[PDB]
């Protein structure tokens, strides 16, 4: 009685925007189907981010180096933004080294070939001098959700090195998840349904794998549903 | 005295639960409950509030 949705047609709108589409799916599935995988997708999602960051000249966050024209706690606040994507390993290591004048963007990293930078123009910082050079080695490694600033700490009982930076890891690879049921005709009944999902994401997820991702932890979810155990 | 040492503490407080974070034209209030990102009500663009 129940038909099964299909993955259909996911659009690109840009790296970051993409629509996926189910389109047969029964009635009184529609918005539940959405918020499941919204909820899915906004909660629980593998993604990369910078944690851990050693620019070569200053010993703390709120000293500032010479020649840059931003404070080291702009710097920490632009590598947050950092879209990269690591799916040889689960932590790497990324090097940035770069002289003289211009704006220190993402692309000058030296990349890896497991490590990619979705988003080569994102401007680190802007080195104000000749004679300064920027020296970074930024942590970067998979994880969920958000981790604030309290807890990594105690998996090393305190930071033994002194000048390592502590950022704020937020690994959601998506910022913007929207669902729409929309009336789709096909020959097959009468009423079924397109469920349309915008996803806004730092273009380190494919929507497809995405999807998949989310449909796999509600699945699993599901699995102690599906057979009480007592 | 001899001498004088002084040493400077920075903290960086993040808001929380209790922060007495008020707004401009006599709102006040503190933080009720840090809930997630994805129960915050969003408009049809799916953009949380």
């Amino acid at each position: 009685e129940f038909l099964k949705p299909r993955l259909v047609d996911i659009e690109q709108v840009s790296s970051t925007h993409a629509k996926v589409t189910l389109e047969p799916l029964e009635r009184g599935f529609g918005h539940t189907l959405g918020n499941a995988l919204r909820r899915i997708l906004l909660s629980s999602m593998p993604g990369c981010a910078v944690t851990e960051v050693e620019i070569d000249g200053v010993l703390h966050e709120y000293s500032t180096k010479e020649g840059v024209q931003e404070d080291i706690l702009e710097i920490l606040l632009n590598l947050k933004g950092l879209a990269v994507r690591v799916q040889g390993k689960d932590e790497v290591i990324l090097t940035l080294n770069k002289s003289g004048i211009g704006p220190v963007t993402a692309a000058d990293i030296t990349h890896d070939g497991d490590v990619e930078i979705v988003k080569p123009q994102h401007v680190i910082c802007h080195l104000t001098d000749e004679n300064a050079s920027i020296s970074m080695r930024i942590k970067v490694q998979r994880g969920r959700g958000y981790v604030p600033a309290s807890t990594r700490i105690h998996s090393e009982e305190d930071e033994r090195p002194i000048g390592r930076l502590l950022v704020d890891a937020c690994y959601s690879p998506v910022e913007r998840i929207a669902y729409n049921v929309e009336a789709a005709r096909v020959e097959q009944r009468t009423d079924l349904d397109k469920l349309v999902i915008e996803m806004e994401t730092n273009g380190t997820i494919d929507p497809e794998e995405a999807i998949r991702r989310a449909a796999t932890i509600l699945a699993e979810q599901l699995e102690a549903f599906v057979d009480l155990r007592d | 005295v001899l001498k004088i040492v002084k040493v400077y503490l920075a903290v960086k407080r993040r808001i929380q639960p209790g922060d007495k974070m008020a707004g401009r034209h006599g709102n006040k209030g503190v933080i009720s409950k840090i809930n997630p990102i994805e129960d915050m009500p969003y408009d049809e663009n799916g953009t949380p509030v």
